[PDB]
């Protein structure tokens, strides 16, 4: 076969009427998964730090 | 040349995590590695925080983790992250280890990265015990006290090592302050073994699950296997927070929530779940000294599997017998693990000593004569002469 | 979609927007949750039953 | 091994917090509270439990107080150094029947009652175990078994013979809230608010669960089709080979 | 276990006709529930290379079976990570699944037992 | 620099792999590919092929594991009974 | 190759300690880093060891090192080894450190491998206040209540932070035992930042006493200089010994031999000798905020020194100007540490805010001056037009 004579990839092509579709839906999922781990890390490194504030036996009114 | 490549600490991480030559052609199975690191960073993490608010004395050790579980902010999530996490640092080693044992990845020339990967997780078991033992509930005195016997089966010095170990007459507060400190230290041992575990597979690379070189056609490891880690890291995480919040418990035992006794062994005592089908192999045996040089057997015997591994081909994927005897092993892997869990009772008993045959005969006849004939039948299959 | 390329147009959403919207998120789904989660649990709450008791 | 020896598997009852959206019932814990206070506490300690825990939860701030001061605490000692005494705050925990072990066995033919603090959890069966022992006492043993003296019967206690008599009776404990006090219904309460003791933050904890495995599944989902989209290329990827001459 | 021990066993039954008749339906039907076939693989490309035997072995290949089976390997590969199998008219035929390296590891096997039996031979007088 | 082991794997432009001539490989940008609603039509009749091939080495393994499981146990339960109480006798010492 | 070339773990060995290419011409100064190993050894061997004794409850911990000292066996010796190493560890770190200063070591291209050094001096400083919190004697929580209060100058969120260190109102015991859990902690971080010292000390070798290229001339670690650090390592522990052996206390303070009291600050409470000129520095400048700041800019400002070095040759050995004031720098820095023993009286308020002077400006003024004066001094003396 000729090397110029490039394969079929029509079954994977997206039959291109709009143009940047699939730059727009990977950038919201990658946006999307930024957002959501940001969120996350920030609740987990709270949780770990506010285990070292006055736990709830040493707060005592005298 | 790139900054990440000419620096000294950078070139590291490039030639470990970035430009590394994957083969394309890794499953899902080679992601429980990182899966590994991963857990070994929450117990570490989880652990340091717990130690600054836990008392290692015999008399405050129980109350410590109960003041843990009430008083600490978040407490109760550090503590359930680290007991649960622990058991799934075990499924997932499991899981690591019976994928090297399918793809023949213990075969040379990947065997000393096999050696320190057994090192590793003998380590990795004395440190969850150590650990166990740190609640001081009814299960950690008892683990305490049979596990550090074990060694009185040593020939005429080996009450005198018990004693030495214990710190005393029984098992009492030097014990549980030594294993305390010695808990605090082997998590940090058993990542400097990580660190030589992961030198020994940067100089050979990978295996793959076709059993054959992996370069002829390598990606790197930035993009799509950081990538492809991040799917399992999460599905990881999900269902390790479906247990810490929904089903803390599940995985552990109700004496441990009992106070330890020096005068009562509740008649429920059951090992952790990880440990049963050593436990298992140890009670087959009828003889004190023979019930723990074969449970320890039962660890040393994966050293063996290069050498009677007879095969001319590394892994299982095209091996219609070995897949077969695998999967024997497998399940009776879980079954020895469900006879640990049972009654020292009829039925019981025999099964339990036919399945300790069995899991050592895998790696001593099974393997070497299994694949000693899958040798000769792919030869004989295709040689018109 | 042409609802992405109004907001952020074909450039990807930068580390910036991403902190900011999930500190924004963080206060919103917290309240959304802790809503439903009372709401479903209506009678049992300490809420609920201080509602009938006085003294 | 014998059915008697194991004992009997205690059935699921349908709990209101058993489920991953139910909190507690806290009118049960407060209920539960009193039946602890006037039945069980003459023989178990609650050595775990503060009296703070109690406020905004089954109790007002000013109940829990006055409920701490009905009892004496030892404080520090005077200007000369003679021991005194103190009436309780909510900072203590809340006092049990016996000074030491020795005057508990005692009291009750040598046994000792467990402290209750985290008895559902250091129990096989939970809330469906301790109910079940408290509403199955059998007016009479099954025929052939010969209980020792001072002994009950009960087959949810392995082995049988326990040490502790049936002690809950219809109505003998007057409700503040009204309901019927049952015996089925006193043991319903006790152990809710046992199992409160035991896992206090049980209704916390599951609201973080919600949201901990909402982020995470979305993560899961997310990553799946962001892994997806970059190995697109390596997927689709065709290879063909013309044999050099 | 060396391919001279494999070859040795093998040929054995291959000969004896009461063995011969008995065994090769069983190992051709092992051969294709193993699957390697419809790869594209022969059996050949499936044997461990990381010593010094293969090494020599694939080094002696010609030119032209070595691109080939560079091409065959590589297209494994790309198979295996879309878990597919080729098309069945791509798969190896039993005529095509010879053991070309057979001969060159034999005689690297044959050449290294030698040296091995020279370096320790004994004398005596 | 401090010398090395020789290994079988090098790195990019030395892998250690034979020399390749012959094979010419095609791709196409992720970019350009159809947004991910593929898969299925096209691919969900494909899979649930590999396992085909596998379910029988896992489940045969499985089944005589489960049965030999559940017949111990159920001798077990009869043992313990009112009714094996003579046969317990017999196979217990 | 031999093996311990061909051996993936061996290697590191060779290319680290046996093989190692080194400049003929290094003198015993350059002794002191393998001594700084010893000691970060002897140093966690000791305190692993005490930690199996030990309670971090604040009702305890006085007692449990008493319990140590006196029903332990060998125990005064692991504690006063401890105490002592912890001493003979900074002994050593600054003369490692003087070493660099005087030798040009600092300079191009090493700036990495002073940088990383600064970091580990910083670490090493925090881990020995942790321990010596542990003791809980008076300046232990004195100390703890000084030190965590520095924190309370920063601006709006200060008080926040100490509180939160703290884990409440005052030192009490949530700080005792956190810092416990800390103190375990932080050695191994700065093992991890010893390999990256050492990582990039490999990349470019050692420099020598003449500060030119040792290139033309190395001779091998072993043999020449593994038995040549015995030497000094002997010495080291001969002297340590006496230490330990016969004067175990001169080096601390009698007030630690007093359980901590809440209530009550001695009058005759000092800092441990380590301390002394950094306590001087801050104690010298009459603001709070300004005393804290310029203290911590006491250690920082040795990160400026490959700047303003403007020489064009590496170290001191060939320059008279530079030498002399090396040594105005050494002897001031002694001072600074005779005036924090110091009363805050007369004479001493003056000449502590004098020698704070000349303390910075030996970076930041005469070694640049300096520098650039030797460098044209060199010239006019050998040009002759
Ligand atoms: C009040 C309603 C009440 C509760 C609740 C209760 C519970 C309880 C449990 C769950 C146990 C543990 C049983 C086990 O081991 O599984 C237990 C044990 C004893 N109790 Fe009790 N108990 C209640 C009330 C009372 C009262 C008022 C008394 C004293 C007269 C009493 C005594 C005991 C004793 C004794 C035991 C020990 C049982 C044994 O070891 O056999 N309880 N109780
Ligand atoms: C590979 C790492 C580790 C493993 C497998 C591990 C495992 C365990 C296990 C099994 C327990 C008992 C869990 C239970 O409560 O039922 C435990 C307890 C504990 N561990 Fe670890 N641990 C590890 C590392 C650490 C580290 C580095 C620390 C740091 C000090 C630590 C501190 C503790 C403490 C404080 C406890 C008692 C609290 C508790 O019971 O959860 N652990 N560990
Ligand atoms: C804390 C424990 C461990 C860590 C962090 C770890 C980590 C890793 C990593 C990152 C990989 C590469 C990716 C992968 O194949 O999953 C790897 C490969 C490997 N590990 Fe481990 N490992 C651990 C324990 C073990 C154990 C217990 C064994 C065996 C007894 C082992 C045997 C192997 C082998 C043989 C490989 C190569 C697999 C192949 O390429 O075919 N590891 N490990
Ligand atoms: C670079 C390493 C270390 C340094 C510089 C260091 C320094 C110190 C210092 C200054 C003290 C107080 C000495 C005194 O009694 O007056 C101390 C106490 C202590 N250290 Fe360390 N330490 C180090 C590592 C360790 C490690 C890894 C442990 C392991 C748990 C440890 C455990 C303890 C204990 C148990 C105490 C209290 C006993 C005592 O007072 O000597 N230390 N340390
Ligand atoms: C635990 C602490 C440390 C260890 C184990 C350590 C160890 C070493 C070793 C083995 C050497 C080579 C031999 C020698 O020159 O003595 C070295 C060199 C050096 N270190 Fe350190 N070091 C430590 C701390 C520091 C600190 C605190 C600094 C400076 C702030 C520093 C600066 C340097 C420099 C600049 C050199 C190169 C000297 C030259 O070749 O001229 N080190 N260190
Ligand atoms: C060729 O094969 C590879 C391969 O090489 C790699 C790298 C990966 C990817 C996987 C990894 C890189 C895993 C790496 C992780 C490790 C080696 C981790 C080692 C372990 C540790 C425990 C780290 C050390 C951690 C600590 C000391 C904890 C820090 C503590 C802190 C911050 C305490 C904070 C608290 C307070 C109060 C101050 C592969 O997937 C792979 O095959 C596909
Ligand atoms: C080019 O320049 C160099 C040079 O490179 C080298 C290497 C040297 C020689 C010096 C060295 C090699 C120093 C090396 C030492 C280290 C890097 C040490 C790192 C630190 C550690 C703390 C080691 C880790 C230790 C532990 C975890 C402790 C082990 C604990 C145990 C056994 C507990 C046991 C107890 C019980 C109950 C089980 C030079 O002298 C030199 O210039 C002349
Ligand atoms: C300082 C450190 C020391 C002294 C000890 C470390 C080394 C020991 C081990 O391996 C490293 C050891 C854990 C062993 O490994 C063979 C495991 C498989 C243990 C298996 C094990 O568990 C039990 C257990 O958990 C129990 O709990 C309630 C109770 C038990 O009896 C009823 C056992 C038991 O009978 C056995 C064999
Ligand atoms: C979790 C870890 C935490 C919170 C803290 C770690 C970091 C802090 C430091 O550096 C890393 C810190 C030690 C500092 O470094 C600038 C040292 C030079 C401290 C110098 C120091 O010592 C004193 C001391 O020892 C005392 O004893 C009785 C008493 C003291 O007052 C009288 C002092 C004091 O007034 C100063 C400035």
């Amino acid at each position: 076969k000729s090397t110029y004579r490039t394969p079929n990839f029509d079954d994977v092509l997206k039959e291109n009427n709009d143009a940047d579709k699939g730059r727009s839906y990977a950038y919201f999922m990658v946006g999307a998964m930024g957002l959501l781990s940001s969120a996350g890390a920030k609740s987990t490194v709270e949780t770990f730090i506010s285990s070292m504030t006055a736990t709830a036996d040493v707060l005592a009114m005298a | 040349m790139a900054f990440r490549k000419s620096n000294v600490y950078l070139s590291l991480v490039n030639s470990y995590i970035i430009d590394s030559p994957q083969p394309s052609s890794i499953n899902y199975w080679w992601n429980m590695g990182s899966l590994l690191g991963l857990c070994l960073v929450i117990q570490i993490v989880t652990g340091i925080f717990m130690a600054m608010h836990y008392s290692s004395n015999i008399e405050l050790a129980f109350s410590s983790v109960e003041h843990i579980m009430r008083d600490v902010h978040n407490g109760y999530i550090l503590r359930y992250l680290h007991a649960n996490g622990a058991s799934f640092f075990f499924m997932v080693m499991f899981m690591h280890m019976a994928k090297g044992l399918y793809y023949g990845s213990y075969r040379s020339p990947r065997v000393t990265l096999w050696n320190v990967g057994v090192i590793i997780f003998t380590l990795t078991i004395a440190t969850a015990f150590l650990g166990y033992c740190c609640v001081y509930g009814q299960m950690s005195h008892w683990g305490a006290t049979v596990i550090t016997n074990l060694f009185s089966a040593i020939p005429f010095v080996g009450n005198d090592i018990v004693s030495w170990l214990w710190g005393g007459f029984s098992v009492s507060n030097p014990t549980i302050q030594r294993f305390f400190a010695l808990h605090y230290l082997v998590p940090f041992i058993i990542a400097a073994m990580v660190i030589m575990h992961l030198m020994a597979l940067h100089i050979h690379g990978s295996s793959n699950p076709l059993g054959i070189t992996g370069n002829l056609d390598r990606i790197p490891m930035h993009s799509y296997f950081i990538f492809k880690d991040l799917v399992t890291v999460f599905l990881f995480m999900l269902i390790l927070a479906l247990f810490v919040f929904y089903s803390p418990n599940t995985l552990g035992h109700p004496d441990n929530y009992i106070p330890g006794n020096p005068l009562v062994t509740p008649a429920s005592i059951v090992p952790e779940w990880y440990l049963l089908p050593f436990y298992a192999i140890l009670r087959s045996i009828p003889d004190k000294l023979l019930g723990v040089i074969t449970m320890f057997a039962a660890i040393l015997v994966l050293l063996v599997l290069p050498f009677t591994d007879r095969s001319v081909v590394r892994g299982n994927t095209f091996k219609v017998l070995s897949k077969f005897f695998f999967f024997i092993f497998v399940f009776n892997f879980v079954l020895l693990g469900q006879i640990g869990a049972c009654h020292v009772e009829v039925p019981y008993v025999l099964m339990g000593q036919i399945a300790t045959f069995i899991y050592f005969a895998y790696f001593l006849i099974i393997v070497p004569v299994i694949s000693t004939i899958e040798n000769v039948l792919f030869y004989i299959g295709r040689v018109n002469k | 979609s042409s609802l992405y390329k109004t907001f952020f147009k074909r450039n990807a959403v930068f580390v910036g927007t991403i902190f900011a919207g999930a500190f924004v998120f963080q206060t919103v789904f917290d309240t959304a949750i802790t809503s439903w989660y009372e709401n479903h649990n209506k009678g049992k709450l300490w809420k609920d039953v201080k509602a009938r008791i006085a003294a | 091994m014998t059915a008697a020896e194991h004992g009997l598997h205690a059935p699921a009852y349908a709990w209101s917090h058993n489920g991953p959206f139910e909190t507690f019932d806290h009118a049960s814990i407060r209920r539960g509270y009193q039946v602890y206070r006037e039945v069980c506490a003459a023989c178990h300690s609650l050595d775990r439990v503060a009296w703070r825990t109690l406020v905004g939860v089954s109790h007002t701030n000013e109940e829990v107080r006055n409920m701490a001061e009905e009892f004496e605490y030892d404080d520090e000692p005077d200007e000369q150094g003679n021991p005194k005494k103190r009436p309780g705050k909510l900072s203590d925990y809340i006092p049990g029947p016996y000074p030491n072990e020795q005057a508990a066995r005692a009291a009750n033919q040598g046994a000792l009652p467990p402290d209750l603090s985290l008895i559902v959890k250091a129990r096989h069966g939970g809330c469906d175990y301790i109910f079940s022992l408290l509403t199955g006492y059998p007016d009479e043993p099954p025929a052939g078994v010969a209980l020792p003296p001072g002994s009950n019967y009960n087959p949810y206690f392995p082995g049988g013979s326990i040490a502790m008599a049936r002690v809950l009776f219809d109505d003998m404990v007057e409700y503040e809230d009204g309901t019927p006090a049952t015996t089925s219904q006193m043991a319903k309460d006790v152990t809710t608010f046992l199992n409160w003791c035991a896992e206090p933050e049980h209704d916390e904890r599951k609201r973080l669960g919600l949201k901990t495995v909402i982020i995470l599944s979305s993560l899961y989902l997310l990553s799946i089709w962001v892994k997806k989209f970059k190995w697109a290329g390596i997927k689709t990827r065709k290879f063909v080979f013309n044999p050099p001459k | 276990q060396s391919f001279t021990s494999i070859a040795r066993i093998g040929d054995y039954i291959l000969k004896s006709p009461v063995l011969s008749k008995l065994c090769v339906p069983v190992a051709n039907q092992f051969i294709n529930l193993a699957g390697y076939k419809k790869l594209g693989l022969k059996f050949d490309d499936l044997i461990a290379e990381e010593n010094p035997i293969m090494q020599t072995a694939l080094r002696r290949l010609p030119e032209d079976e070595s691109y080939a089976r560079a091409y065959r390997i590589i297209r494994a590969h790309q198979t295996e990570l879309t878990h597919h199998l080729l098309p069945r008219n791509e798969w190896i035929k039993a005529q095509e699944d010879v053991p070309y390296l057979l001969p060159y590891i034999l005689e690297a096997e044959a050449a290294a037992k030698e040296k091995d039996e020279l370096d320790n031979i004994e004398v005596s007088k | 620099g401090p010398p090395s082991g020789k290994t079988y794997m090098g790195w990019w432009g030395h892998m250690g792999g034979p020399k390749q001539k012959g094979i010419t490989s095609y791709a196409v940008s992720p970019y350009a590919q159809k947004p991910l609603q593929g898969i299925f039509h096209n691919a969900v009749f494909n899979s649930f092929r590999r396992f085909k091939s596998q379910f029988l080495y896992v489940l045969i393994p499985a089944g005589i594991y489960w049965y030999w499981w559940k017949n111990g146990n159920e001798y077990n339960e009869f043992l313990y009974s009112k009714a094996g109480r003579e046969e317990l006798e017999r196979v217990n010492v």
